[PDB]
């Protein structure tokens, strides 16, 4: 069964460093690249960063001011957001979701849109 | 374990033109705004390349072709069929073999004495109860034997996908074997739904300089097949051409990347451009250095 | 990036029909979307990855009631025979060169 469980919440002043994770099981990580999504309280959800299956990272979306970092430990079957420098706006839910395009795929590439989503964690920062 | 899944259909290879493809960076130094001339193994412009495509219509074909001096490779990709190659000399018996492979996250390079069956493929299995897909299959080689070299690195074939529309993932490769060093060059370019080598230019970046030193005469390309006419699947088409010893003249742009390359052996205008070392020529008489004929 | 001119509040009677609208920037006219439904106080639920031709790719537990259509550079999601569970947030998102987009969400106050 596919599931995306998270942990690593915490209340810190802006500029603090914490430990975010997206543990999963029931499916292959080698052929699945993972995204991250940010949802401010009462605002729309906005992705922040992601890692590919090979290992290349994209700290795009221009809301990350060079503050968030993404990595992955395929050996331990786990997914971490290499986390540091929390700021005031970062108090939000961090639903991590699993894209539909697994590396062994057919049909048209109308994939990379998320089929499943994690339960999310609230990391309150002020 | 391997099986005789040939189903080979014989058709003449549709020779097609590449239109100024196959050029790479000859040296590892950052130039700019210069016209450096070089003599190296290059794919000649407007040269015959072999359109190989084993799919559509249970048409499967994957013959053994000669590495010659070098092998320009292209892999217009739709659903990740081309997974690697099995370069070598005899591809069986007691000789040395190379098994360049591109895995799901890395690149594994093994130079060893593998034994091969006639139809190598990589088989991926999909299960209903667990859904995990595993590459835990080996039917290109039956087993490995008295092995010498192993190499694990970042994979060459890289997605570079997420963008939409009509653009396609054109994957280009250059293989050459000099001083026992199998050099590999690559670049990936989006193409707007073109059914032919695109009308543009290519700058193949250097990837690895492997210190192998093995004889390579008959190369071959691996494919991946699903499980499910047992063990058939996919859709693929690729293009193979051969490098020959030629002379090019490269013009470097202001960013240090090449813009266009002017060949020195196709046309009299290109010979004059080569012998005058410039990319713009006026009207008049230009004596040409002799590159027309090779004995 | 593309902007979504999706109404902040749209409503109709239960058992009736509505049509959600995901608007997309003219620069990416032939771009596809995928729809995510965020029921309140829970996680997102993926409904369909809409092709530019209106073809379907469906998630688990979603009936044929939820369907998508396309016209021009903009996109639709169709709902027929509304029930109690429709009060939720709907997000339309897209693809780019490493750049997802998502949208303000479609708070939906179906009156009934
Ligand atoms: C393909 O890639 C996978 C990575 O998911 C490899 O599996 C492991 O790879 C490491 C290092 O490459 C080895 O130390 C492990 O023993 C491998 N575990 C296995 C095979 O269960 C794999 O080696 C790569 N190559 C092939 C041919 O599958
Ligand atoms: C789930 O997948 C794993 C491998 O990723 C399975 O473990 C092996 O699966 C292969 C299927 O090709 C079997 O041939 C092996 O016998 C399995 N190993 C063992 C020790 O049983 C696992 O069986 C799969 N789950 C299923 C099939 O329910
Ligand atoms: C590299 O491989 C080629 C091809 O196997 C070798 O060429 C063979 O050399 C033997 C020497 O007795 C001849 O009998 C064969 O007829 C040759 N075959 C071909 C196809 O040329 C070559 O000698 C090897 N070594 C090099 C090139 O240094
Ligand atoms: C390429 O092959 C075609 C036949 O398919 C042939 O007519 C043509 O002459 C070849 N190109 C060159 C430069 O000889
Ligand atoms: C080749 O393999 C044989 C066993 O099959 C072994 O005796 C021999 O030492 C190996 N030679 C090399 C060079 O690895
Ligand atoms: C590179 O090329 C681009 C466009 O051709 C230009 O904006 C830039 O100045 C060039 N040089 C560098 C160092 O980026
Ligand atoms: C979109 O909604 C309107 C109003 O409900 C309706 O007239 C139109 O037919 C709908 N479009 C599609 C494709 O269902």
């Amino acid at each position: 069964e596919v599931q995306l469980v998270e942990s690593g919440g915490g209340l810190v002043q802006p500029g603090g460093s914490l430990r975010l994770a997206c543990v999963a099981s029931g499916f292959t990580f080698s052929i699945y690249e993972m995204n991250w999504v940010r949802q401010a309280p009462g605002k729309g959800l906005e992705w922040v960063s992601y890692i590919t299956t090979s290992g290349h990272a994209r700290y795009n979306a221009d809301s990350v001011k060079g503050r968030f970092t993404i990595s992955r430990d395929n050996s331990k079957n786990s997914f971490y957001l290499q986390m540091n420098s929390l700021r005031a706006e970062d108090t939000a839910i961090y639903y991590c979701a699993r894209p539909q395009y697994h590396y062994y795929d057919t049909s048209t590439y109308h994939s990379y849109g998320f089929d499943i989503w994690g339960q999310g964690t609230m990391v309150t920062v002020s | 374990q391997c099986v005789n899944l040939t189903t080979r259909t014989q058709l003449p290879p549709a020779y097609t033109n590449s239109f100024t493809r196959g050029v790479y960076y000859p040296d590892k130094v950052f130039r700019s705004s210069v016209l450096h001339s070089t003599q190296d193994l290059f794919l000649p412009f407007f040269s015959n390349v072999t359109w190989f495509h084993a799919i559509h219509v249970k048409r499967f074909d994957n013959p053994v072709l000669p590495f010659n001096d070098g092998v320009y490779f292209a892999s217009t990709e739709k659903s990740n069929i081309i997974r690697g190659w099995i370069f070598g000399t005899t591809l069986d018996s007691k000789t040395q073999s190379l098994l360049i492979v591109n895995n799901a996250t890395n690149v594994v390079i093994k130079v060893c004495e593998f034994q091969f069956c006639n139809d190598p493929f990589l088989g991926v299995y999909y299960h209903k109860n667990n859904k995990s897909w595993m590459e835990s299959e080996f039917r290109v080689y039956s087993s490995a034997n008295n092995c010498t070299f192993e190499y694990v690195s970042q994979p060459f074939l890289m997605d570079l996908e997420g963008k939409q529309g009509n653009f396609k993932n054109l994957r280009e490769f250059v293989f050459k074997n000099i001083d026992g060093y199998f050099k590999i060059y690559s670049k990936h370019t989006p193409i707007n739904l073109v059914r032919d080598l695109p009308q543009g230019f290519s700058a193949l970046e250097p990837l690895v300089d492997l210190p192998i030193g093995i004889n390579i005469t008959r190369f071959q390309t691996l494919l991946a097949l699903h499980r499910s006419s047992g063990w058939t699947a996919g859709a693929a088409a690729y293009y193979v051409g051969y490098l020959q010893p030629r002379t090019f003249l490269l013009k470097y742009n202001e960013n240090g990347t090449i813009t266009d390359a002017v060949d020195c052996a196709l046309d009299p205008l290109s010979e004059t451009k080569c012998t005058l070392k410039s990319f713009t020529v006026e009207k008049g008489i230009y004596q040409t250095s002799n590159f027309r004929v090779q004995p | 990036q593309l902007v979504l001119t999706q109404s902040p509040s749209a409503s109709a009677s239960l058992g009736a029909s509505v049509n959600l609208t995901c608007t997309l920037s003219s620069g990416h006219n032939s771009y596809a979307i995928a729809w995510h439904q965020q029921q309140p106080e829970k996680g997102p639920r993926y409904l369909m990855s809409l092709n530019s031709d209106g073809s379907h790719t469906k998630g688990d537990g979603i009936p044929d009631r939820f369907s998508g259509s396309s016209s021009g550079a903009e996109r639709f999601l169709t709902i027929s025979s509304l029930q109690s569970e429709d009060e939720a947030d709907y997000y339309c998102q897209t693809w780019d060169t490493g750049i997802r987009v998502f949208g303000g969400g479609t708070r939906l106050t179906v009156l009934g």
